[PDB]
């Protein structure tokens, strides 16, 4: 990366610290990767983390020169999921094909499938994007997560 | 986007209804062709009823009603489609007659403008009451809104029931010997028209494989699911097309007697489709059929412009 | 009577005042009488 | 903010007047259709007899 | 802000008036339901007779 | 005429918004309901009533076109020297290569229910008339 | 006119200039005059301007001893109306005869008659002198036009 944006990338990492001690954990790593510009699969992270469990995931520390090879290894990244894949991805539960699903199934599938969400993760994401029948139209929900 | 499995599995095996339960049959070559054919065409109709209301959806104290009649349709093979056309067409000469003579004078009389009422012997209502009228001796539509519902009833007996109810009526003329084909002429102003009656029953009825249809009802697409949500009406072993057309005809044509008329008295110069081609006898005929001599002797005396006088004072 | 309508379509002049109702003979043609000349001249205008 | 609601309530009422006549026009019609049907039923009852 | 509300009360009135007419419409199509039904009944009835 | 002058030759002029759609209402319907016959090559395979609702002060508020009978009967098999509904013939012609394979277009006469092959129309070419009606949609 | 009011007129002239040399456009003549205690019809002015069309009406120039004589040559005046004339001349939208006047029609006369008002001119004279049904009490609409 350019020392221009790498200066900025450093700052956001430093603003992730808890104390000042220079050490953002194997946990928060995922948010730093995000906040710089990424949307990693929690797997993409786990890959460069070195496969820890909750214990050393919480206990092991990172510093920036331990992080920057990670952020770099992802970034020039394999395949980035288009609008088209994603809509069909949510389209899955449209019992007929309609373009629409009930906001209850949609709140739930994200809390049961793939990289599972909490209710907190879902409500903020989905709410106010169901209509006056309680259907979330998926097409716009997909666009919403894109341009965000 | 209906169900792919079930389209053909309906179109070949109607898991249908005899009595009030589920009955299976394989369909014959013949049974399979005819039903799928109905499906092909019927989807375009379902489509138009969606479309014209999405048009008006964007387009809509006073109003100006205008009337584009798919109109005065004398082809050879004149089916039901062409009859009830030439019916509102029949009504529309009788709208001129009831307007530029009568209601144009009654727009003059809603005012009390100096108007001597002039009538010319041009009331056509008997030829309409022949096509229109439900009880007493029934009209062409009505007799079919009846014979839609009966098995031992036939496009043949449709015209036979018409020879039966009408006969003697001085606006009706039975065919030139074609019982065998069953057709009838009625004395529409602008020419005696031949209608032929074979297949009219199922035209004023519309039957289809209810199975594929109920799956078209449960479709994916907003269009197909809006277009086909009206499954209830399909018959397998409901209130007719034409009577529901009367439940709209009166919405066409009563509003018209609330509305002051303005007229467009449209002649055909040639029966050959053409640009520029007039015929000297063909126009002359329509100068009599559209009633020009007499249509003169009212509005020749009469007023194009209206605009309110108290304001004008 | 014949003489006045026969020749009237043929004179280009399809819609014929027989009073208010105008006897029309369909030309199947782009009659020039529809344009914003024929609007802004006809625009709410006095029928003389 | 108090002007803009007022001026509008006024006009929309004229639109409800457009519908108002047409509803009575349908009232007129449905009372016709009913009577059409009653006279036809009155006939069929007496013809049954 | 009070003149406006007088006209608002008045709106609701004309809305109610639209509704007695549209209620009578909904009375007359159901009035006509029992009517239409009776005829098509007395027609089947007549066929046997 | 009745409508609001947007501020303010041949056919070239700035029509109002809805008043543009008043013109453009009809070519949409004339795709979805208009068909050649032996008599008229742009025949209207629906007859209709039209209404132009004027307000209190008098401008065009409404435009109400109402269909009675669609002459659907032809849609399968039209007689000798007759055409079905226009839009069909359009869709096959002015197809763009993406929706030519999306809306599933094989060429003229790969449909059996289009009889008399492809009958041409005088002084209208279905090809461009497709593109036109599509615009008219976006205006409405 | 007295030198006093004529000085006020000298200003109502002086203000309205183009190239900076005592030059007022024909167009402005009647309007300045109108403010100067006068209501001279476009027909009245057109007489004392010499019948321009829109082109040289917009293009031709006045100067002060063309303007001030014009002012005078209408100002000492012939027919100019009073209440009795204008109650009849504004019973002019009575529809049946009603003591109140037609809303659209008062606008239309103003577009349709002699001195064709714009839409703008029409609406301004009329607006808010009607009621709910759009009946204007002319008996008052008269005094409104005749004083103000």
């Amino acid at each position: 990366f350019s020392e221009e944006q790498t200066a900025e990338f450093k700052e956001a990492f430093q603003l992730f610290d808890r104390t000042g001690d220079g050490k953002i954990l194997y946990s928060q790593c995922g948010d730093v990767m995000r906040a710089l510009g990424q949307n990693p699969t929690n797997a993409e992270v786990m890959k460069v983390l070195g496969n820890p469990k909750s214990d050393e995931m919480n206990l092991k520390t990172l510093k920036f020169e331990q992080f920057l090879p990670m952020m770099q290894t992802i970034a020039k990244n394999k395949d980035q999921g288009c609008f088209e894949d994603y809509v069909e991805g949510l389209r899955v539960f449209d019992k007929e094909g309609n373009g629409t699903v009930m906001g209850a199934e949609i709140r739930h599938v994200l809390v049961t499938l793939g990289e599972k969400m909490t209710e907190e993760e879902v409500e903020q994401l989905v709410a106010g994007h169901e209509d006056s029948n309680g259907c979330i139209n998926y097409e716009e929900l997909v666009r919403m997560v894109l341009s965000g | 986007g209906i169900n792919v499995t079930d389209f053909t599995r309906s179109i070949l095996t109607p898991r249908i209804k005899v009595g009030r339960d589920v009955v299976q049959k394989a369909q014959t070559k013949e049974q399979a062709d005819f039903a799928i054919e109905a499906l092909a065409k019927a989807k375009f109709e379902r489509l138009f009823r969606w479309i014209l209301t999405r048009v008006n959806k964007a387009l809509d104290a006073s109003f100006l009603g205008i009337l584009d009649i798919a109109g005065f349709e004398i082809f050879e093979i004149n089916s039901f489609e062409q009859l009830c056309i030439n019916y509102t067409n029949e009504k529309l000469q009788q709208l001129f007659n009831h307007t530029m003579f009568i209601l144009e004078q009654e727009e003059y009389q809603r005012e009390g403008i100096e108007w001597n009422f002039i009538d010319f012997g041009l009331d056509l209502q008997p030829c309409i009451e022949l096509i229109e009228r439900p009880t007493n001796p029934p009209g062409v539509l009505a007799l079919l809104d009846e014979e839609c519902w009966f098995p031992k009833a036939t496009d043949t007996s449709f015209v036979e029931k018409l020879i039966q109810e009408q006969g003697n009526h001085a606006k009706f003329q039975k065919s030139k010997q074609l019982k065998d084909k069953t057709e009838f002429c009625i004395l529409h102003y602008a020419g005696k028209v031949t209608y032929n009656a074979s297949a009219w029953l199922t035209k004023n009825m519309d039957p289809l494989n209810d199975n594929v249809t109920s799956l078209l009802n449960q479709s994916s697409d907003k269009f197909v699911a809006d277009l086909w949500k009206d499954v209830d009406r399909i018959v397998g072993l409901f209130r007719t097309v034409g009577q529901l057309y009367k439940e709209q005809l009166t919405k066409l044509m009563t509003t018209l007697r609330n509305t002051n008329p303005n007229f467009v008295r449209c002649i055909i110069p040639n029966h050959e489709k053409r640009a520029g081609k007039l015929d000297a006898h063909l126009v002359l005929e329509q100068l009599r059929c559209n009633g020009v001599l007499e249509g003169i002797r009212i509005c020749r005396q009469g007023f194009p412009n209206r605009i309110v006088f108290q304001e004008f004072r | 009577v014949l003489h006045n309508l026969r020749e009237r379509y043929f004179s280009g002049l399809i819609y014929t005042y027989s009073g208010l109702f105008c006897v029309v003979i369909n030309p199947y043609k782009q009659l020039p009488i529809y344009s914003e000349k024929i609007i802004d001249m006809y625009k709410g205008k006095k029928r003389h | 903010k108090s002007e803009a609601r007022r001026k509008e309530l006024e006009e929309k009422m004229v639109s409800l007047l457009q519908e108002k006549n047409d509803l009575q026009l349908q009232v007129q019609a449905e009372q016709d259709n009913l009577a059409d049907a009653e006279e036809r039923c009155d006939q069929l009852i007496k013809n049954k007899i | 802000e009070a003149r406006r509300k007088e006209l608002e009360e008045k709106m609701v009135s004309l809305l109610q008036e639209k509704n007695d007419l549209q209620l009578q419409v909904q009375a007359e199509q159901d009035n006509l339901a029992d009517a239409e039904e009776r005829c098509d009944q007395l027609i089947k009835n007549k066929i046997q007779l | 005429v009745a409508s609001s002058h947007k501020g303010k030759q041949g056919p070239s002029f700035s029509y109002g918004e809805l008043e543009k759609q008043l013109l453009q209402a009809n070519p949409i319907l004339e795709a979805f309901g208009n068909a050649k016959t032996v008599k008229n090559d742009n025949s209207s395979r629906f007859g209709k009533f039209i209404r132009i609702n004027f307000d209190v002060t008098g401008y065009i508020v409404g435009a109400n076109i109402e269909t009675y009978l669609l002459e659907k009967s032809r849609a399968i098999r039209q007689a000798k020297d007759e055409r079905t509904f226009h839009i069909f013939y359009y869709l096959i012609a002015g197809a763009s290569e993406q929706m030519r394979n999306d809306l599933l277009l094989e060429g003229f006469n790969n449909y059996t229910f289009l009889s008399n092959g492809h009958v041409p129309i005088p002084a209208q070419q279905d090809d461009e008339m497709f593109q036109e009606t599509l615009e008219a949609m976006t205006i409405m």
